[PDB]
């Protein structure tokens, strides 16, 4: 009551969506629960209850059903679709969003996660992996023990073991290389 | 020419800042001007400018030429919507004399500030400024007070956000840490009082500006700032959404949106999340999205202080604030650094009339010589008060051990509490259960008989429960349910305390 | 001790006591003397920004009587945080040897003049109108400057009209004090 | 000069207002100075001034000018006690600019109006102008309202 | 209680007296009751109750007893005494 809402009124949405390293022009406007996609110039429909929190989503696109799944989004634009049961990485950007976006600096981005290092000071309880050995992304490589919790290494992904630099019983600090992974 | 001919000179003046050679230059170091990253941040024709003409009025060191004279002066200010909720913004030109501070620079964001707390509605700031404009000397200095007192005045008030999306040194820091919440982009802000240049003059320390004051030094070291962002686009996004949690005032109560997330969604993978034997750690940010509406949490220093988590949430649709220990970090006990955190946290949602929720997993305090040196027991008194003081609903839940001082800290019933769950793991205690024996015990031979009674007897939430000081064992299963009702019920919770100024908080 | 430069542990020292005077209804008296912030990357890497936020705060939100007393330098936000005049203070005094800047004046020199061969003029001049306390004197930043020998006196007598001092505020469950 | 020195030579010049001779010529006119009047209007050894060095900040039309400087800037503000009770005085000094009114002067005005309601004591205001500092063109009619 | 007052500590009262288009100096102290009073270098001592509201004021100058009206005052200084019988205008 104190401050009335004023809707922002919108007639059509124009956005740069990124599929796979190429920039679609779609427009897009709405119904009640309808909405007109434009895509690079071809015309779609699709309807839907729209629930945004329930697992499943079932659309109609052109009469067409679909049964697709968000498994996340952020509010920088990114978002992972299962469709076809295939999982689609895709950036939706406003259209001035989208044009300002060329004036910033693409980044260094190198972060090595093949080194795998002790997070705090503790005692190495067991090592669970010797070089040359196969380790999944999140399988344990290594337990380290402070102030009795039994805390939990885990690999950063899929690998081998180039070098194993920690031993049983050994007392590590923070920022210590414990394994190596290629 | 015309009076109205050189109205228009003076707009198209002003909508270029200081110059398309120093917005070219802007724009080469990655960053954005002022007017377009309020175009980014406000609904698209939403924004209504104010001052638009007014200049600066030094006459000193030349500064009355014409060619030192600029519309605007290195500030655009005014009002606009976020989805539809009024807002009050202002972004600092760096392209204006480096986006110095002068007098009309303070009496514009004053000008601003003033009507937003005059209507009731946030305070966004976007800061891009080298300091003070050392022309106007004395002068400048008056506007920074000018401006601090607003934020002091406006504390509690209405809220306000700092941005930081370029340099920030000197004085001008100082206006961030009065505001509620501190946001920087990464590899192009930064905030130090002072430079390397002088850190090496005086302590002859080699230091660059990224390791002096950059994003990664307030956002993990200091504690100063609350998140860090990418790129000036990515900040701004995050921005409108971090803005949709927030009341617009304290006269307000929390945001309600729809929500399609049903209030009694069963959570049976919560079951077994926490393992039986407590030398193993598991993620509470993992319990955190399972209860909360559709798995959204935004967090709140996120790489600070990990043994503590906070952040925003929404139940049912109305917004909430989680504090929570984490058992995968340093065994999840407080500390200094994470006391502040939390405290902070919790009078922020609690002057605001946001509901709190806690997670309660703590064996005790960090030990060592080097917390106690600290002022561990005056850092630890903070959260402990902040809990102590919020009138707001709060609802806690414990998952496991909670013993000694830290179970009263994280927001204990008797701190005036509203509800207090416990699940079937929990231990209520004033130590660890063979501390507890060697203490009671000693003297006495047969030590493993009345072991195995004590642990029997008090190494569960049985102890608690028979005295009233959790309302029920639960289900972990049912926990979001529980929370959603409860918080429907204390909706309309209202407190009666002393009249006072105001208190006094250990610092 | 450390020529007066403010710091972390000084500015909660001095915030906590503020704070706790200001709730009782004890007026409050200010010596100012302070060059800046202590630099290095100890201070920074340890919160200098909020906990200098800390006493500023305190000093903003008081309400009590507050006078203060400019003995000397007052340098950048040093100055603002120290009860300045423009936090609603009540009474600001300067000796003669006070010194309100926002810089000291052989960097303000540097940074204004630089780019300019005849730096000693200048400089000579600019120390001459600016190293004093004239130029906060002139926009009324102070009431006046007092001899030192008054100082009492002159806090005596502010002490009696400012004891009905009431002022009124903007409603709120309570602030958010940097912590 | 020192700075000392310098401050004894603002008293001074503070002061005596406008000159001697605008003083003199105030008085044949058969009119006080305002410092003469607020002395009669106040307890003996009462009245603290408040304000003695502001100066006009114009700088149009050669009022930058040393000569154009002058401490305090057509109005003597303060405090003092009738009868033992608290009080708040301004007093317009017409020997400065014919007493016209600048920016400073309603910045002092106000300073002390504002003091005045913050402890909730009476104003008395001596009137002596014939206007508006027309020099400060717009800036004037913003000191009056802010005054209003 | 919320401004108490604050008394104008004088000793000694310098006054100009205009009697008859002559101007005396005066210096005038008190003590209790008991005004001490030179004018013009004269030393005189004057006692009474000071009862400013009744029509007739007695006091003692120097031990000689008198009976004076005071039939009107102004804030100006214009003050008419009767004196011997006779209404004297001082300033
Ligand atoms: O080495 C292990 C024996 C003592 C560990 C006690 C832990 S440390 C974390 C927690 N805080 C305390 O004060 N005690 C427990
Ligand atoms: O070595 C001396 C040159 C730089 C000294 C600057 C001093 S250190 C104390 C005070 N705080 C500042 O930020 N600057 C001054």
């Amino acid at each position: 009551s104190r401050m009335p809402v004023i809707k922002p009124d919108i007639a059509n949405w124009e956005l740069s969506v990124k599929l796979h390293d190429k920039v679609h022009t779609v427009v897009a406007s709405n119904n009640g629960s309808v909405f007109s996609v434009e895509v690079d110039g071809s015309k779609l429909n699709v309807t839907s209850t729209w629930n945004l929190a329930s697992p499943l989503l079932s659309v109609s696109v052109d009469g067409t059903q679909r049964t697709v799944q968000c498994l996340s989004r952020e509010a920088g634009g990114n978002m992972s679709i299962q469709f076809l049961g295939t999982v689609y990485k895709v950036n939706i950007l406003t259209r001035l969003a989208a044009e300002l976006n060329k004036f910033m600096l693409e980044k260094v981005t190198e972060d090595t996660s093949s080194v795998l290092r002790s997070p705090m000071p503790g005692v190495v309880v067991a090592v669970s992996v010797k070089p040359g050995d196969a380790v999944a992304e999140g399988q344990e490589i290594c337990v380290i023990e402070a102030m009795k919790m039994q805390n939990s290494m885990t690999a950063g992904k899929t690998g081998t073991v180039k070098s194993v630099h920690c031993q049983a019983g050994d007392t590590v600090g923070e920022g210590d290389l414990l394994v190596e992974l290629e | 020419t015309s009076v109205n001919e050189r109205i228009e000179n003076k707009r198209r003046t002003a909508l270029l800042g200081g110059g398309q050679r120093r917005i070219d230059a802007q724009h080469k170091r990655g960053k954005l001007t002022a007017r377009e990253r309020i175009s980014l941040l406000l609904d698209p024709g939403s924004f209504v400018e104010s001052d638009m003409f007014v200049e600066h009025r030094c006459a000193d060191f030349g500064m009355a030429a014409d060619k030192n004279k600029f519309p605007g002066d290195s500030v655009v200010t005014g009002r606009g919507r976020i989805n539809g909720r009024l807002v009050y913004v202002f972004s600092q030109d760096f392209t204006v004399f480096g986006g110095s501070l002068s007098g009309a620079h303070a009496q514009k964001i004053c000008k601003i500030m003033d009507q937003a707390i005059t209507v009731g509605a946030p305070v966004i700031g976007l800061n891009d400024s080298g300091g003070a404009r050392i022309q106007e000397g004395v002068e400048s200095l008056a506007g920074y007070a000018d401006i601090f007192l607003r934020n002091v005045t406006a504390s509690g008030v209405i809220p306000q956000i700092s941005l930081i999306m370029g340099p920030c040194a000197g004085g001008a820091v100082y206006s961030p840490a009065l505001t509620d919440f501190t946001f920087m982009v990464k590899d192009t802000s930064y905030l130090f009082i002072t430079g390397p240049d002088v850190v090496k003059s005086v302590t002859n320390e080699d230091v660059t500006q990224e390791e002096l004051g950059g994003a990664k030094t307030h956002t993990t070291m200091s504690g100063v700032a609350h998140r860090a962002f990418e790129n000036d686009v990515d900040a701004l996004c995050n921005l409108r959404d971090f803005f949709n949690y927030l009341p617009l005032s304290s006269q307000d109560p929390a945001p309600v949106r729809e929500c399609h997330d049903p209030s009694d969604r069963l959570v049976p993978e919560l079951d077994t999340i926490v393992p039986l034997e407590s030398t193993k750690a598991y993620n509470m940010v993992d319990i955190i999205h399972s209860v909360v509406d559709e798995r959204e949490f935004f967090e709140i220093m996120p790489n600070y202080a990990k043994n503590i988590i906070v952040g925003f949430a929404r139940m049912n649709g109305r917004t909430v604030g989680i504090v929570g220990n984490q058992p995968k970090v340093a065994s999840g006990c407080l500390d200094i650094n994470s006391s502040v955190k939390g405290a902070r946290f919790v009078r922020f949602c609690d002057a605001f009339n946001i509901p709190l929720i806690t997670f309660v997993d703590v064996p005790g305090f960090l030990p060592g010589t080097a917390q106690e040196y600290g002022g561990i027991i005056r850092h630890g008194a903070k959260l402990l008060y902040a809990f102590a003081e919020a009138t707001v609903p709060k609802v806690t839940v414990i998952t496991r051990k909670a013993y000694g001082g830290a179970y009263d800290v994280m927001s204990s019933k008797h701190l005036c509490g509203d509800t207090n769950y416990a699940w079937p793991t929990a231990e209520i205690a004033v130590m660890g259960a063979k501390g507890a024996v060697e203490i009671i015990f000693k003297g006495h031979e047969n030590v493993e008989a009345a072991q195995a009674e004590y642990i029997e007897k008090f190494a569960n939430p049985f102890p608690a429960a028979v005295r009233g000081f959790v309302d029920d064992i639960i289900q972990p299963s049912s926990t979001r349910a529980r929370i959603c009702c409860d918080l429907d019920v204390l909706a309309s919770k209202k407190v009666q305390r002393p009249w006072r100024k105001h208190a006094n908080i250990p610092l």
